[PDB]
């Protein structure tokens, strides 16, 4: 969507599973919100 | 990248807004799919950061596409709010809150694993919020690369996954919504690989082959799915999978959509460099520049992105099928609103009226980097919220009549919650999601903001949601206690599902939904919230000290002076009576006469004994009593205070190992005092009474609701576990699931939640509340009996001598 709208911040995979636990287990643990 | 003006303009056309989230079992690719959406349509503004809670997407559809949208549309631009949802799926209320602010959901299902319990759990909760679902069967690449699966097998797998899903939907979806099931032919199911950027709908292929087969796409998309066959030999479309001769016909879906894809994979991955250019040319795919040199997966990834852009498939289902707030608040108003259905605020919700009084629901408090400040996250259902606006904050217990939970305060700032960032804005009308700053202190977790004195307050899914896992927390360095007490408060505010309280034994308790949840909580508490070395350990269980029968013989004890003696016997107080005292039927301060009539007429007591209760204990109101049965003691009235005081002391600290007494009745049979008050003084009689009580006690044969919801076939595991833990079934009721109620000793509940999921295949959900005191039949004084082991462990833990002093130790022979 950010290709169509400059007003969308892109979030990459590692920006979403960013927690130290998530990295340690290699899964999502926390809900993440993106726009 | 848009400007605040562009965003605000986009937010005016709520007909072209989509509030939704992604539902997925761990590892099914929820993250990589959203990264795909964000990279393709994410929106960004043209030093305060927040935890990413929601992301905005932007999408434009073609004029023809927009005509297909079966709902009010204004133009070809769409604003999509991808709302973050927690990862704990125990039917928790944190999840329900997140879903509550969405109207549609993108459900991710794995090609191989299919629909798993976690998936069913969030979907079930979603359906309970009248959310419309759309599916994406993800990880398709695994079936082609790893498993080498065949087309018909892949098909069958897809069809079974779609069926599993529509079983959950048909079961929990409100009949008033109509058919909310999902159908590949209607474009509500996508297939693909979030890791590799390609996806499609039958519609896109219909558009592609319509103007080529000389047929309108409405006809084409019906033919591109299910039992439609095109016999190249007859050049005709039929619904029979065989021809006249009976030979096997390949399904249109396989022949026109899968085959081209299969051929691209096979040619590119096998380096057939003379077959790739032709295939690409036929599909009208153009490699430019450095792309012409790619091979293998690299070439594949690039070719599939051009052929069928993933985000494109997902955005198509979102825009065309997920519902836009005007449409939804019309049939969601009544549930959302506790008040009158005819009420002015309920109507404003149904109409999503921005000019009405305010009806803003606070979904949760979100952590910010603004030194311990939490911003309120929520949705404006009615009216419009403004910066510096005077509003009425109503907690979870507020009622229009009382002033409970009410908090009038101005809203400091209205901010757009964009990922980890915020953007101050002046106002926000009904139908939008928004963040409020300055509400921290007044609200923790859910709430309801209104601008009407009449306004009533606002309301929750088949993961654990109860704080069943708990530990005792304490600072390693005494002086740190202040930070710990403060950290717990900070921790509680940031986590809705976390619980902290002080135990009967004086320990700070922290409890979490599950072992993992509790672990994050303790880590965060220790590292951030409190930031001090913490010591973690199990909770100490409290016990009661009672008697099973009357004293086998009169208890006799003398005072230090050796001049005073008390003669008494102890006997059990009936449970119904102890309960009556504990719960308010028999009270310490009631008029002794009326109380005695009740104890005698209703509980079998002798009315004289009752009229003569001297006190309750411990703390003057406990379920233990001293009754006066003496006949001619001269200075009785003068020792009463000493006797009462000694009882408060005796019942507070039992002789078995220092636990409080319960259900203990003490009858004073006789008292012999010295003639002169000097030697009769409390300092003489208080010890006597306490010593005699302990003796009467020891001479009286001393002794010291788990609700589970689950499927039938799983119930067997429940009985299996319970039997392994001195459990006992109580009730088995019920066309939802089953609910087994049972008694489970507290000292048998550590790890129970784990052994239960393991014995029910993760289908059982426990709930536990303290129920009763229960008398252990074993000897408390026998170090090897069940009760005795507990007594020996507590004694050693407290540095007392192991042997329990026996009654003879408090008996003073005449
Ligand atoms: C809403 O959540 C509830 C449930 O988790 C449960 O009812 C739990 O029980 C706590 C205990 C409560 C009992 C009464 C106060 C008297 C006896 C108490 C207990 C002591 O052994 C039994 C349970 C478990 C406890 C020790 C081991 C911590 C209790 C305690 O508070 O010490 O309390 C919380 C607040
Ligand atoms: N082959 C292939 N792999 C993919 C695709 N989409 C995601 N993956 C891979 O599958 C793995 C899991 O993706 P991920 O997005 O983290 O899964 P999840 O569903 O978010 N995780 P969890 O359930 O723990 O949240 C990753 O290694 C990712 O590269 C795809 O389209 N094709």
């Amino acid at each position: 969507t950010a290709a169509e709208n400059p007003n969308v911040e892109v979030k990459d995979y590692g920006d979403i599973d960013k927690a130290p636990e998530e990295r340690a287990r290699g899964i999502t643990i926390n809900t993440a919100h993106v726009e | 990248a848009f400007t605040v003006d562009q965003m605000r303009s986009l937010m005016d056309k709520v007909t072209n807004v989509r509030n939704m989230s992604v539902i997925a079992h761990v590892d099914h690719g929820k993250s990589t799919l959203t990264d795909s959406l964000v990279q393709r349509a994410g929106i960004i503004s043209a030093g305060i950061t927040i935890k990413s809670t929601a992301i905005s997407l932007y999408s434009e559809m073609s004029d023809e596409d927009v005509k297909e949208i079966k709902q009010k549309t204004d133009g070809n631009s769409f604003l999509i709010n991808l709302i973050d949802s927690p990862g704990h799926v125990d039917f928790s209320s944190e999840v329900t809150a997140a879903l509550r602010v969405t109207d549609g959901a993108l459900v991710v299902v794995d090609t191989i694993e299919g629909v798993c319990v976690q998936t069913e759990t969030v979907l079930r909760q979603a359906l309970g919020e009248r959310i419309k679902p759309v599916v994406v069967i993800n990880k398709v690449d695994r079936a082609l690369l790893e498993l080498q699966v065949s087309k018909e097998d892949l098909y069958q797998t897809f069809a079974r996954t779609v069926e599993s899903v529509n079983v959950i939907v048909s079961t929990y979806a409100d009949e008033v919504l109509g058919d909310v099931q999902v159908y590949p032919a209607r474009g509500t199911v996508a297939f693909g690989s979030g890791l590799h950027g390609w996806a499609f709908t039958i519609r896109q292929f219909a558009t592609r082959y319509a103007k080529k087969f000389g047929v309108d796409k409405a006809k084409m998309m019906d033919r591109l799915w299910g039992d439609s066959f095109f016999n190249p030999k007859t050049k005709k479309w039929t619904n029979k999978d065989t021809d006249a001769e009976g030979k096997p016909l390949e399904r249109a879906f396989n022949m026109f959509i899968l085959d081209p894809i299969f051929r691209l994979f096979t040619a590119i991955m096998n380096f057939k460099k003379d077959e790739i250019p032709v295939l690409l040319e036929k599909l009208e795919i153009v490699l430019k520049g450095d792309e012409k040199d790619l091979e293998g997966k690299a070439l594949l990834k690039v070719v599939m992105r051009k052929f069928l852009p993933a985000a494109d498939a997902l955005l198509e289902m979102i825009v065309l099928h997920l519902p836009s707030p005007v449409t939804a608040q019309a049939y969601r108003a009544e549930q959302l609103y506790e008040g009158p259905a005819d009420d002015a605020n309920c109507i404003a919700i149904k109409n999503c009226d921005p000019k009405a009084d305010l009806m803003l629901y606070v979904s949760k408090m979100v952590p910010t980097s603004d030194k311990g400040r939490f911003y309120a996250f929520g949705r404006v259902f009615a009216g419009t919220v403004k910066s510096g606006q005077k509003v009425r904050i109503q907690g979870p217990n507020y009622v229009p009549g009382k002033k409970d939970d009410l908090f009038i305060k101005a809203i400091q700032r209205v901010v757009l919650m964009m990922g980890r960032f915020v953007e101050p804005i002046d106002d926000c009308p009904a139908g939008n999601i928004i963040g409020l700053v300055g509400i921290d202190q007044f609200l923790l977790k859910t709430g309801t903001l209104t601008t009407s004195e009449t306004a009533h307050n606002m309301k929750v899914m088949k993961f654990s949601v109860s704080p069943v896992v708990q530990v005792a927390v304490e600072v390693k360095n005494a002086n740190d206690l202040p930070k710990l007490v403060e950290g717990l408060k900070r921790l509680s505010k940031s986590d809705p599902c976390v619980l902290t309280y002080m135990s009967e034994s004086g320990e700070h308790i922290v409890a979490g939904t599950g072992e993992l949840h509790l672990e994050i909580c303790l880590q965060d508490l220790e590292h951030d919230h409190a930031g001090v070395p913490l010591k973690i350990s199990p909770p100490v269980v409290a016990y009661r000290e009672t008697v099973e029968s009357e004293s086998s013989q009169t208890a006799l004890s003398k005072s230090p002076n050796k001049h005073n003696r008390i003669y008494l016997k102890a006997e059990p107080i009936d449970e119904e009576v102890s309960l009556a005292i504990e719960n308010g039927i028999i009270n310490p301060r009631d008029d002794f006469k009326a109380r005695a009539r009740i104890m005698a007429d209703d509980y079998g007591w002798d009315v004289t004994d009752a009229r003569k209760i001297w006190c309750f204990g411990p703390d003057g109101n406990g379920p233990n009593l001293v009754i006066d049965q003496t006949k001619a003691v001269q200075y009785l009235h003068e020792i009463k205070d000493s006797v009462v005081a000694a009882f408060q002391w005796a019942t507070k600290e039992g002789p078995i190992f220092g636990e409080e007494m319960r259900s203990v009745r003490v009858n004073i049979l006789d008292v012999t005092l010295h003639a002169d008050a000097i030697h009769r003084g409390g300092g003489q009689i208080i010890p006597t009474m306490r010593r005699a009580t302990y003796a009467g006690f020891l001479l009286a044969d001393p002794k010291i609701l788990v609700e589970i919801q689950c499927p039938e076939q799983a119930v067997g595991g429940i009985y299996s576990v319970l039997n392994k833990k001195r459990g006992q079934v109580v009730s088995e009721e019920q066309t939802p699931l089953f609910t087994v109620k049972a008694y489970l000793p507290v000292n048998e509940s550590f790890g129970f939640t784990g052994e239960l999921r393991q014995a029910t295949g993760g289908q059982a959900f426990p709930q536990m509340v303290f129920d009763h005191w229960s008398t252990l039949g074993s000897d408390p004084l026998d170090p090897t009996s069940k009760a005795g082991e507990i007594v020996l462990a507590a004694r050693k833990r407290h540095g007392m001598k192991e042997e329990v002093p026996g009654w003879q130790e408090y008996y003073d022979k005449l």
